[PDB]
RNA sequence: GGGGAGGUUUGGCACCUCGAUGUCGGCUCGUCGCAUCCUGGGGCUGAAGAAGGUCCCAAGGGUUGGGCUGUUCGCCCAUUAAAGCGGCACGCGAGCUGGGUUCAGAACGUCGUGAGACAGUUCGGUCUCUAUCCGCCACGGGCGCAGGAGGCUUGAGGGGGGCUCUUCCUAGUACGAGAGGACCGGAAGGGACGCACCUCUGGUUUCCCAGCUGUCCCUCCAGGGGCAUAAGCUGGGUAGCCAUGUGCGGAAGGGAUAACCGCUGAAAGCAUCUAAGCGGGAAGCCCGCCCCAAGAUGAGGCCUCCCACGGCGUCAAGCCGGUAAGGACCCGGGAAGACUACCCGGUGGAUGGGCCGGGGGUGUAAGCGCCGCGAGGCGUUGAGCCGACCGGUCCCAAUCGUCCGAGGUCU
RNA sequence: ACCGGAGCGCUGUCUCGGCGAGGGACCCGGUGAAAUUGAACUGGCCGUGAAGAUGCGGCCUACCCGUGGCAGGACGAAAAGA
RNA sequence: GUGCAAGAGCACUCAGGCGCGCGGGAGAACCCUCGCCAAGGAACUCUGCAAGUUGGCCCCGUAACUUCGGGAGAAGGGGUGC
RNA sequence: CAGUGGAGGCCCGAACCGGUGGGGGAUGCAAACCCCUCGGAUGAGCUGGGGCUAGGAGUGAAAAGCUAACCGAGCCCGGAGA
RNA sequence: GGUGAAAAGAACCCCGGGAGGGGAGUGAAAUAGAGCCUGAAACCGUGGGCUUACAAGCAGUCACGGCCCCGCAAGGGGUUGU
């Protein structure tokens, strides 16, 4: 019975990790991202999560997330912009959305991230 | 022979008598008795059996709240006791007392496409001396040129898992009318939170 | 070119039964609320759109 | 799980130390023994100046294994090592030094020579 | 119907509230026991513990102890065989809670590497009188 | 001294195969045969009992682990109720092993004036990823079942499973000079095997937690990041997966019988277990059990549920367009799964994710004061984090909506 | 780094295998060969036959086609037999 | 360039260069390569083939034999960080 | 004896040669390749350039191996439509 | 190898990035449209007429049956249920 728990994969664990960083980057400079479906699945948990850190305003979380991401003006912004915002929010603060066509050249369900707010 | 319709929980060890027990649990609960079955119009002696209450838009049509008595059905739906013509209401868990063996039936979890090994049982073998060719690998099948062909259900690779399975002679010790339990010596088929009927047991009768 | 190498041909009919379990296999539309178009179901169009419509800049 | 090709050591004067597992005595197939387990056993390691010599050929049962096994109750119990005890072809205690902790296993299936002089019986 | 936790859990009139708290590191004294056709024992048994597996109904603990011969490794079921169990003097100050590595060296090393946090002690001094105290206040 | 059978040994023949039929044994997988090794039963006994000798019936299930030899053979070791013989290309190299064998090297003994040769030996020496057809095991799609939808079934026929040891009680009674040492029933554990299961036990967890190393970089400090796998290294590890672990399966009973044991009874005034009739009697046959399963083309049974003329066939079966029960498309998914299917849920909704609580995992963090010049340490503290998990929560993703769907043969 | 025999420690060689990992395998989209190929409409037994059959009889199982998978056979492919 | 006994070794990285001319989903059996293993320890096998234990530097210490060179890193042990 | 000194078809081991035990590859990345491991490793060492020795002839630490990916006598062309 | 007698070898619109087409226009002929006369077969398509989803086969043959298309009759062809 494999797969009878969770995780959505393909790369490596550490390529992964680095894909869900980036992307959570990226997405907390812009906020409306397209992708493909299952990565913006697995993302829009991931940073949702993060980002729910950033509700918050300690130290302890705002060195995790960055240890997780990379530029302090980010984490600037995050915590003077983004979070503040959804400070009254308490969930799902992205929401990812399908598109037509499919990736063209192999054809792929594709998917956009936003800001929700 | 009489029975009762029960979903999984519950599984540890409690220290009944003094000894250890693993503790399988199933609710009962209030599983209707909506219809019966007699000899000229079926053939044999059975009663359908609901279980829980949910269903409101999404089943509609026949119902059987027609039958004869309503009740609406559960959501998990109804099946059949045979050899058995109860007394009338909707039938709960204390049909069986403590200190009394039993039959259970239900679905095994599904493990699907399996390696033999890890299905029937075969073997392998060559892990370094040999190749690596053929690990977990059933090897042969058939013999040389007669039969020249191969046998009729000679075990092969393939589903264990999304079957169903009747086990027999479990022991149950208790029985919470209080909130629909039956506790049982463990060895439950399924997991925890499914379909799985009791029945009566069978040793000399 | 190893062990497994087609004994006598395959005939024309089979190849047309392997490919009649094969064949195409139609796509599917739904009208667009706020809008005058289709798209595939639970989509946004950058002709029509979900709720609020975002984007549909086309030219 | 005790299976042949095992060094054990005794625990008693014996005139041994160290013996190698031999077979079981149980049903034609258990390759299997553990607490209050009948051996063979061929010796390997003695004590010169003693009884049973280095290589004799003689019997045994286990009171402390490596893997510990449960009891009923749910309350297991391991005694690091392989330690026996050499029995006869008569089913008796050959020696009569016993050693270390025993297990009350052994006192339920007929050797009720060693939890006597046995001294922290578990 | 649905919280099968909360079906194991009025499972629960099989619950010990009424012993020690000791943490992974030492522990000691007394059990329960059988021994003989007609049971009739409790065998203390004392140990250096080593491992907690916690599952709310029955979450054993792993205790070592070295006697007489050697080491020897006895779990409890936490509910019911053992009577009392009560232990000595609990310590600590452990990192982990598996104890794997005495097993290897068991020696003073045991001794080179636990001492107890004396707060401990001293909530048990506390506590000792200060439930005579309890006993006059209300 | 005669007669047969079996087709395993050893041969006589040279018909399929020299534009190929890969020869030994072992791994894996077996299946059948009975002139049966063991387990049932019975007859005989130069059989007191115990145990044995022998024959007759009986394949249900079982036939163990090692030493040596490439070796099947065999000898040995520890055992077992027992360590069965045989067919199937002496089963199985498009399934493995290449160790043995009859390549080229070399040598050895050896034969040969010699080159090389020798059922004489020894050492090394390349089994070729994709299954087209048949078959077998798993899964779908079309159509079917002479109205249309759901839900619960019936069991044709088949498959699987069928084992088995010691111990105590009867009683040390019967027998027996004794030593020995019983049927009959009963009780307790055992092992092998099949089934399913995470509860206890124990291994697992790809970033769940910690300690660390050289380092590069954020930011000099601390702190934090990647690299070292495709986790850098280790100490641990929830669920889910598991076997040593864990609960069960064999059964009990019914029916017909073999070998054989019997009753009333003749022909043939007696006798007979039989030619008429009836009884006992096997782990064996049929069932009782588990599972499949109405493509059981014969498509069955049951509980309901919906229903005409709407346009060409007037009279004869069709045909065509949307509807009724409904079904499906897309989606949120699943202890379900190669895909498909099977299960469930789609705002009137707890399906995934986020969230809060819970367990559980890990083990006093980031930082703050406080001691030692210092590594570090006391405390703040069982803290912080926190993967699957028991639940609570519409915060966000299941919007909107698309299309197939009876018009009800006849005798 | 040449062929035997032993020993200790050591370990999944093994009892006996159980999770895990990525990458292929498997589904969507883009390109897309090969050896082989008398024609096929290619199930089983029991016998036959130039001796080893879906194809001959007698005689059998089953709707039409496919996806994943295993390897008995098609005296399977490559070799005008060493 | 930094560190290890040191160095053209090795892990990170300078500079410089590249991500290898199909991908995306799934998260089967199997297979390639790779990790953990209870308890037993070559019982496996033709053979410990394989894979594992051992691992650097300073210190202690070393048989038979010998052609006095060796055999010797014999083996057995003790440290190492700050 | 001590110190000096640094000899060697010396010892461990890169670049440099080879190709031993296995795994993989087997219409391959490939008409011999990879991954693990291995042996030399200042010498009978390896290495770029120029130059020569050849078909019954050469070259051979010696297999009848190399002589242009197939060597018991290369390849080509010709008697030869043997 | 071979447009046609001759270049008259296709201006203009139209979809299209183009490619290639749809008309115009060329002439006897564009079914002579540019490696283009005449275009066998294998060969892969498209529409339509018969048949097939209880079915055992060197695939057809003889007969009998229905369905469809021809034929003034009687005849005949295409087909395949048995």
């Amino acid at each position: 019975r494999h797969l009878k728990s969770g995780r959505k994969l393909n790369r490596h664990s550490s390529h992964r990790l680095a894909l869900y960083r980036n992307q959570a980057k990226s997405l907390l400079t812009h906020g409306r991202i397209t992708t493909t479906v299952p990565k913006a699945k697995e993302l829009r948990g991931f940073v949702d999560h993060l980002i729910h850190l950033a509700k918050r305003g300690d130290l302890h979380a705002r060195r995790l997330v960055l240890r997780d991401l990379q530029d302090v003006k980010l984490v600037r912004k995050l915590f003077d912009e983004i979070a503040p915002r959804y400070r009254d929010r308490q969930g799902g603060y992205t929401r990812v959305l399908k598109l037509a066509e499919r990736r063209r050249g192999d054809g792929a369900p594709l998917a956009l991230v936003e800001l929700v707010e | 022979m009489k029975g009762i319709l029960g979903v999984k929980v519950g599984m540890t060890r409690i220290f009944r008598d003094d000894r250890a027990v693993p503790v399988t649990v199933i609710l009962a609960g209030p599983c209707p008795v909506v219809q019966r079955r007699t000899p000229e119009k079926d053939g044999y002696t059975a009663v359908q059996l609901g279980f829980l209450p949910q269903n409101p838009k999404r089943v509609n049509r026949p119902l059987k709240g027609h039958f004869a008595k309503a009740g609406v059905e559960p959501v998990r739906i109804l099946r059949e006791i045979r050899d058995f013509n109860p007394e009338g209401d909707t039938v709960t868990v204390e049909i069986f007392k403590p200190g009394e063996r039993v039959d259970v039936t239900g679905t095994s979890k599904g493990r699907g496409f399996a390696g033999v090994m890890k299905r029937w049982n075969f073997a392998g073998g060559p892990d370094s001396h040999g190749a690596h060719k053929i690990h977990r690998h059933p090897g042969s099948i058939g013999n040389r040129k007669t039969p020249g062909r191969v046998y009729k259900g000679k075990k092969m690779a393939g589903h264990y898992g999304a079957e169903r399975v009747t086990v027999m002679n479990l022991e149950v010790v208790d029985v919470i009318p209080e909130e629909n339990l039956l506790l049982v010596k463990g060895a439950v088929p399924g997991p925890n939170g499914g379909l799985v009927i009791v029945r009566e047991t069978k040793k000399a009768a | 070119a190893k062990h497994p190498v087609p004994k006598k041909k395959t005939s024309k009919a089979r190849r047309d039964a392997r490919r009649s379990h094969h064949a195409l296999t139609p796509p599917t539309l739904v009208p667009c609320p706020e809008c005058k178009a289709m798209k595939p179901p639970h989509t946004v169009c950058p002709e029509c759109g979900y709720y609020a419509g975002r984007k549909v800049l086309e030219v | 799980m005790i299976q042949p090709q095992t060094y054990l050591e005794v625990a008693d004067n014996t005139g041994a130390r160290k013996i190698m597992c031999i077979r079981v005595l149980k049903g034609s197939n258990a390759k299997y023994a553990t607490v209050g387990d009948v051996i063979v056993a061929s010796v390997k390691e003695a004590i010169p100046r003693g009884a049973v010599k280095e290589g004799d050929v003689v019997k045994a049962v286990v009171v402390r294994t490596k893997k510990e096994i449960k009891r009923p109750d749910g309350s297991a119990i391991r005694f690091d090592d392989n330690a026996a005890v050499i029995i006869n072809n008569q089913l008796e205690p050959r020696g009569t030094r016993v050693f270390g902790p025993v297990a009350r296993e052994l006192r339920e299936k007929g050797f009720m020579k060693i939890v006597s002089l046995a001294p922290e019986v578990l | 119907m649905n919280r099968g936790a909360l079906i194991k859990l009025v499972e629960s009139r099989y619950v010990r509230t009424d012993l020690p708290e000791f943490r992974p590191g030492d522990t000691v004294r007394v059990s329960y026991k059988v021994k003989e056709g007609n049971r009739t024992r409790i065998q203390d048994f004392e140990g250096i513990v080593i491992r907690i597996r916690r599952n709310g109904f029955n979450t054993t603990f792993t205790v070592r102890k070295v006697s007489y011969g050697v080491g020897v490794e006895r779990i409890f079921p936490l509910h019911s065989p053992l009577i009392q169990k009560i232990d000595i003097v609990q310590r600590g100050r452990a990192r982990r809670a598996k104890l794997y590595f005495i097993r290897n060296l068991s020696d003073r090393e045991i001794r080179r590497k636990l001492r107890a946090d004396r707060k401990r002690i001293d909530q048990d001094r506390a506590a000792e009188r200060a439930a005579k105290e309890e006993a006059q206040k209300a």
